C-alpha cells in the first residue's frame, strides 16, 4: 500500500466523479489559522461558542471562515455531517448534545473535531501503514461538509475490491445483530453487485480499494466513502490476509447452500473497537478512581 | 441519592502533580472543555468556576446521575485525551 493510495481516498480526489452516486457535500479548504487551532496541543476551547470569589481562556475567533461555513450548511438544508479529508470524528460522538455527530453551526463541527482522535490522525500520522520509502506529499487540509441523513440502522456494509473484482462485502456494524440482514441477504447482495458494476467498477482512481455504502429504505444503494485497501482500514467480518492471500472467501459450502462462483463473499453478523472512543488514553469508574487516588498520594511523596 | 438528569455540575475535584506514565498538570481554567466518565458514560464538562478543591462544569450533553456520584477528569494535551484527575457531584442543575 503506497502513499498514493491514501492520496487517491481524499474526499476532494474522488468526489467529482461519483457525485451522482453519494450524498451531496461541500468541500472547503482550511484557513491556515484555522488548521493551527485544530491542531493547538493545548487544552480544548471552543471557537465560535457556596461563594464564587483564575484564568479565562479564550479560543482564536474566525469570523469569515464562520460566516462560510453557515452559508455552506444552509446550502446543505441547514443540517450537515462533518469530515476531514479523510475521516469523520465518530469516536467523538459522546462529546456533543445528543450524542450526535449533526452540526448545524462551525462551532458544533470545532467540538467534534477537537475532540476525535480520528481527526488528530488525519493531521499527524495519514500515512502510516504506508509500505513506501518516498517522502511524505504535502496534504492540502479541508473541511467536507455532507448532508445529513437519517440513516436506518444496519443498512451500511463494506464492500472490498482487489484488482477490480468485488471479493467481500461485509456487514459495517458487524457487532449488532440485524434480523432483517439474513432474510434480505440475496436481495442485498445483488443490489450491491449491480451497483458496483455499474457506478463503481472500473471508474476509481486505483484496482484495489474499500468502498461503503448504505442501501435505503426503498433498497437503492448509495455510496458513502472510499477507503484504502490496507490495514488502515478496519477489515470488520474479514482478515486482511483472506482478502490479500488468493483464496476462496466463500467458505465450505454445497451445492444446496451455493450461489454463484463469481459472487462475492457476505459475511454479516449472526445471532448474538468502539467503547475506548469516550475513553481517555491511559484508560466500572470504581477501580479507575481508586488508582487516581493511590497515584495522587504516590506523586506527592516522591 | 435521586438518579435525575444534570445539565451542569458542582463539583469536589482532586488533579494529579503529574501525567500518567512526565508533564506537570494546569490547574482549571474557565472554559475548558474536559472528557468526563461517569459510570459507562463519557461527556464534555466545561469549566464556569473554579476554587482551590471546588468547580462548576457546564456540561457539553446532558448525563443522569446524582448527587454524590464519582467522576475522572481528563484534559486535551497534544490532541490526546489524557486523565488528570477525578472528582465528586456536589450538586448540579437539573431539568
Ligand atoms: N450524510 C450522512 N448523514 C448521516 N450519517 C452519515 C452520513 N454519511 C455517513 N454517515 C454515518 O457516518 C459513518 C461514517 O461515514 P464515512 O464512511 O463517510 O466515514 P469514515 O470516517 O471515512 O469511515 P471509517 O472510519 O469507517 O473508515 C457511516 O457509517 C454512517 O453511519
Amino acid at each position: 500500500m503506497k502513499k498514493e493510495h491514501v492520496l487517491h481516498c481524499q474526499f476532494s480526489a474522488w468526489y467529482p466523479f461519483f457525485r451522482g452516486v453519494t450524498i451531496k457535500s461541500v468541500i472547503l479548504p482550511l484557513p491556515q489559522n484555522v488548521k493551527d487551532y485544530l491542531l493547538d496541543d493545548g487544552t480544548l476551547v471552543v471557537s465560535g461558542r457556596i461563594q464564587w470569589s483564575t484564568a479565562t481562556l479564550t479560543a482564536p475567533e474566525f469570523p469569515e471562515f464562520a460566516t462560510k461555513v453557515q452559508e455552506a450548511i444552509n446550502s446543505l438544508g441547514g443540517s450537515v455531517f462533518p469530515k476531514l479529508n479523510w475521516s469523520a470524528p465518530r469516536d467523538a460522538y459522546w462529546i456533543a448534545m445528543n450524542s450526535s455527530l449533526k452540526c448545524k453551526t462551525l462551532s458544533d463541527i470545532f467540538l467534534l473535531f477537537k475532540s476525535s482522535d480520528f481527526i488528530t490522525r488525519d493531521f499527524t500520522q495519514p500515512f502510516i501503514h504506508c509500505t513506501d520509502d518516498s517522502p511524505d506529499p504535502c496534504i492540502e487540509y479541508e473541511l467536507v461538509l455532507r448532508k445529513w441523513c437519517e440513516l436506518i440502522p444496519g443498512a451500511e456494509f463494506r464492500c472490498f475490491v482487489k484488482e477490480n473484482k468485488l471479493i467481500g462485502i461485509s456487514q459495517r456494524d458487524y457487532t449488532q445483530y440485524y434480523d432483517h440482514i439474513s432474510k434480505q441477504k440475496e436481495e442485498i447482495r445483488r443490489c450491491i453487485q449491480d451497483f458496483f458494476k455499474k457506478h463503481i467498477q472500473y471508474k476509481f482512481l486505483d484496482e484495489d480499494f474499500v468502498f461503503d455504502i448504505y442501501r435505503d429504505s426503498r433498497g437503492k444503494v448509495w455510496l458513502i466513502d472510499f477507503n484504502p485497501f490496507g490495514e488502515v482500514t478496519d477489515s470488520l467480518l474479514f482478515t486482511w490476509e483472506e482478502l490479500i492471500s488468493e483464496n476462496n472467501l466463500n467458505g465450505d459450502f454445497s451445492e444446496v447452500d451455493a450461489q454463484e462462483q463469481d459472487s462475492p463473499a457476505f459475511r454479516c453478523t449472526n445471532s448474538e473497537p468502539y467503547l475506548s472512543y469516550r475513553l481517555p488514553k491511559d484508560f466500572d469508574a470504581h477501580k479507575l478512581i481508586d488508582f487516581l487516588k493511590l497515584k495522587r498520594n504516590q506523586q506527592e511523596d516522591d | 441519592a435521586l438518579p435525575e438528569i444534570f445539565t451542569e455540575l458542582e463539583i469536589s475535584y482532586f488533579l494529579l502533580r503529574r501525567l500518567l506514565g512526565a508533564a506537570k498538570v494546569q490547574k482549571l481554567s474557565k472554559n475548558e472543555v474536559l472528557m468526563v466518565n461517569i459510570g459507562s458514560l463519557s461527556t464534555g464538562g466545561r469549566v464556569s468556576a473554579v476554587k482551590a478543591d471546588l468547580g462548576k462544569i457546564v456540561l457539553t450533553n446532558p448525563v443522569c446521575t446524582e448527587v454524590g456520584e464519582k467522576i475522572a477528569l481528563s484534559r486535551r494535551v497534544e490532541k490526546h485525551w489524557r486523565l488528570i484527575g477525578w472528582g465528586q457531584i456536589r450538586r448540579g442543575v437539573t431539568i
